[PDB]
RNA sequence: AAAAAAUUAAGGUAUGUAUU
RNA sequence: GGAGGUCAACAUCAAGAACUGUGGGCGCCUAUAGAACUUAUAACGAACAUGGUUCUUGCCUUUUACCAGAAC
């Protein structure tokens, strides 16, 4: 991902470089009708939220020091043997 | 009707037309009903062609009966192209309907008609417009309205057409043109927005599928709150994890205790985890 | 403020824009893309007014774009109630006569002007042309005095102060004569039975218990159920055939009424 | 979603477009507040790995880079495009649009079968491909 | 002199090279 | 000053008894806001159209079309 990181264009138009191809006063009275209208016209961030404050007691080294990658369930082998088991079949006999 | 009655109340808004007619653009004066109604069918006509000249679609044409007509039999990949969207044919049936009642009128002050044919005529004209148009092709409701005109036809015609009572004369129609008056009343939003959008465009270019994505996005970013910047993203993908496999280990009944864990942190995922489960 | 102004403007403005017509008046942002939408909007009070068949014809007015981009029409109809049903009954007698009078009665073939054949001007093709009468109806001169002298107006009384609320006319009043001729006119076209009694099952209430109860009057309209479940239907001792006594059809107009 | 990258500027669209030889450049357009361009958003995060000796993928949002929303063409909350040697591919789905991708595809299987149909027939040149699963009933 | 209508639309784009 | 203004702007809009809060005037009176109950939803409109959501009937399991009931 080198280009990710560099940040900088030519002053330039993302369709050409590439050789792109494509496969006021009724306004303002509009606007005030709108208005004539919007005068007249979550629960999970609050559940946890309130955690997440409990949290910013926690220091910069315990940060660090977690454990990284654990598997508890072993899924990585049962999966390999499963398809093992599954890869080819057999021609049944006559 | 009766059984489900509304009610509203709108201090908020001053008319379309009383606001309209304020500022430099607009002007006002009178004129001749049927004079007017020629100015409509040509102001119709030409937007309409705006639009589809905006749209590229050269191989269209109009008629002044709005009738939509191709100019050269098209292959399939351009009639892919001139598939144009209900809402504006909507409107261009809703012009041919008026754009034909105008004319009567027109015909009948050429003094080619007659004040009783006259009647008959746009009384007719009102009852039959699912033949004279066919609208309903682009809202099948308007079926409605059509069916209530009909009906009124059949009664209206028992009572003054069963003495003496064989072919047309008749020329009342008061009834189905407030059955028309009232269908437009309730489109004629759905047109402004359509047709508007259109313009500004010319101008511009719980459930289980929901909630669980959710859960995570806002668990993560609390998390991803509190982590000092010098080290957020490395910290971050290994909290992702921890979620994933705790999930994994609520499944099979596996307990999912953790060495060296802050307590905080323990507490929350087992928060998210009972939340999930439900 | 906001004066009006003389119809010879528009005229003025229309010449000059038909050479303006379509795609070539793409640019305006300003007037052409505001005018338009709302023109569905104009459609409405153009048909609402139109000018009814005892009418030669109807001047209203209207507001029309500086750009020659729409006309909306201004006016809204406010009409007597007694005296508009007697103008429609008028005009009821007068057709049941016509067509005694002849047998060929020619209906409009529609599709008035051809596809191709361009719009005839008002202004020369039909400003010249004159009104050619309409229905109206021969009101007996003694009869209908105070009547007959204003029947056929755009506003059924002009401007009377007695008569009217004055030139914006809302509100109205009559004497007890001209009430009784408005009244004998319009007999054709109202007859009911007046009685509150001849509307025994026919009323609201009895069709909403009907609704309700999903049992419709022979004459009355039926719906769905509003009620789901018929489901349940279980023999029982106070149900019983043997327990019931059996005598009258239980027509559900009694249902209705108790 | 932190998995896969972002697209910051119309410029880090068009030299992702060309620096990937080998390799289909998958792009979701859409914003992040959309309830289905959240969904998809999952589903290719979790393919990314899986496929990532034939495919990369990135994400772009509507309201960071406008600069392509008339070219392309872009509608409705996210829109999924696929790109080799700088040629827009295109794919149909049954749906009666070939250019892009709309629907939410459903099974994570479903998903990979069709990148790895764009890129075998993309290989060859083709611009039409077919998906095996047609879901115009679907969208 | 025995009898015709009351149903509508999108899911239908061949690649590929050459020329403009 | 008066009537009329098919001229506009700005507020409100069923009625009634009773509770609470604020402001004004001399415990009382008046105005405004909220809640509860009644009338019959006697009607702000003797008029009545469209759309969204959620349910329940028919569906190609598709629509920028619908069928006909419900509530918001």
């Amino acid at each position: 991902p080198s280009f990710l990181d560099q940040e900088p264009p030519a002053g330039y138009v993302p369709g050409i470089g590439r050789g792109a191809t494509g496969f006021k006063t009724l306004e303002l009275k509009l606007a005030q009708k709108k208005k004539k209208r919007a005068n007249e016209k979550s629960n999970v961030k609050r559940q946890f939220a309130d955690l997440k404050e409990s949290l910013a007691a926690v220091t910069e080294s315990e940060w660090m020091d977690i454990p990284d990658a654990t598997d508890f369930t072993r899924r990585n082998k049962r999966n390999r043997i499963q398809e093992q088991l599954n890869r080819k079949t057999y021609a049944a006999p006559d | 009707n009766e059984l489900h009655p509304t009610l509203p109340t709108n201090h908020n808004k001053t008319k379309l037309l009383k606001s309209l007619k304020n500022t430099k653009y607009f002007q006002q004066t009178t004129i001749d009903w049927v004079e007017a109604g020629l100015q409509l069918c040509r102001q119709g006509h030409n937007m309409l062609n705006l639009l589809i000249h905006r749209k590229g679609l050269t191989y269209l044409h109009l008629d002044y009966n709005f009738n939509l007509k191709p100019t050269k039999t098209l292959t399939t990949k351009e009639r892919k192209k001139s598939r144009l969207g209900n809402s504006f044919h909507l409107m261009r049936e809703l012009l041919k309907m008026m754009k034909l009642i105008v004319d009567t009128h027109v015909q009948f002050r050429l003094g080619n008609v007659d004040a009783f044919q006259l009647a008959d005529g746009i009384h007719y004209i009102l009852n039959h417009i699912g033949q004279l148009t066919g609208i309903y092709r682009y809202k099948y409701k308007v079926m409605h309205q059509i069916r209530a005109c009909k009906d009124l036809k059949h009664i209206i015609y028992y009572k003054f057409n069963k003495n003496l009572g064989k072919g047309p004369g008749c020329g009342f129609w008061q009834p189905a043109w407030r059955v028309w008056l009232n269908f437009l009343r309730g489109t004629i939003p759905l047109l402004e927005r359509y047709i508007g959008n259109l313009i500004t465009r010319q101008f511009e270019g719980r459930l289980d599928a929901y909630y669980d994505l959710e859960l995570r996005n806002s668990v993560m970013d609390d998390i991803l709150e509190m982590m000092p910047e010098s080290i957020r993203q490395k910290k971050a993908r290994t909290i992702l994890q921890h979620l994933s496999e705790a999930w994994r280990c609520w499944k099979a009944n596996i307990p999912w205790d953790v060495p060296g864990m802050p307590a905080p942190i323990k507490k929350i995922i087992e928060r998210y985890i009972k939340s999930k489960a439900d | 403020p906001k004066a009006e102004m003389p119809p010879e403007h528009l005229r003025k403005i229309i010449n000059t824009h038909s050479d303006m017509a379509s795609k070539m008046y793409n640019t305006d942002k300003k007037a052409f893309l505001g005018a338009l939408k709302y023109l569905p909007h104009a459609i409405l009070k153009l048909l609402e007014n139109m000018p009814h068949p005892w009418e030669q014809a109807k001047e209203v007015k209207v507001l029309y774009h500086t750009s020659g981009a729409i006309t909306f029409v201004n006016e809204t109809p406010r009409v007597i109630e007694p005296v508009y049903t007697a103008q429609w009954s008028a005009t009821w007698i007068a057709m049941r006569r016509e067509k005694r009078d002849r047998t060929h009665f020619k209906r409009m073939r529609f599709p008035p002007f051809d596809d191709d054949e361009p719009p005839l001007s008002y202004e020369q093709h039909i400003e010249n042309i004159e009104p050619l009468d309409p229905i109206n109806l021969p009101l007996d001169s003694q009869d209908d005095e105070y009547v007959k002298d204003w029947l056929y107006d755009s506003r059924p009384l002009e401007e009377d102060s007695k008569k009217v609320n004055g030139t914006s006319y809302k509100k109205w009043s009559f004497d007890l004569p001209e009430m009784s001729n408005l009244y004998r006119l319009s007999t054709p076209l109202r007859d009911e039975v007046t009685d509150k009694n001849y509307y025994y099952l026919f009323d609201k209430k009895s069709f909403f218990n009907g609704k309700a109860l999903n049992n419709a009057i022979p004459g009355g309209p039926k719906f769905e159920p509003l009620y789901p479940r018929e489901e349940e239907e279980d023999y029982n001792e106070f149900n019983s055939i043997d327990r019931v006594i059996f005598r009258v059809p239980i027509r559900s107009e009694y249902k209705v009424a108790f | 979603s932190v998995l896969l990258p972002q697209l910051r500027t119309g410029w880090h669209v068009d030299q992702a477009i060309v620096t990937e030889t080998k390799r289909l450049v998958v792009i979701r357009f859409g914003r992040k507040n959309d309830r289905q361009c959240m969904i998809m958003d999952e589903l290719l995060s979790s393919i990314a790995e899986r496929v990532r000796n034939f495919a990369v993928i990135y994400l772009c949002d509507i309201d960071e880079v406008s600069d392509f929303d008339e070219m392309y063409e872009l509608t409705d909350p996210m829109t999924v495009m696929f790109f080799y040697h700088n040629k827009h591919m295109m794919c149909d789905f049954g749906t009666g649009n070939n250019n892009k991708l709309n629907f939410i595809v459903d099974d994570k299987q479903e998903m990979i079968d069709i990148l790895e149909t764009i890129f075998r027939g993309a290989r060859k040149n083709k611009g039409l491909v077919v998906s095996p699963y047609d879901y115009n009933h679907k969208r």
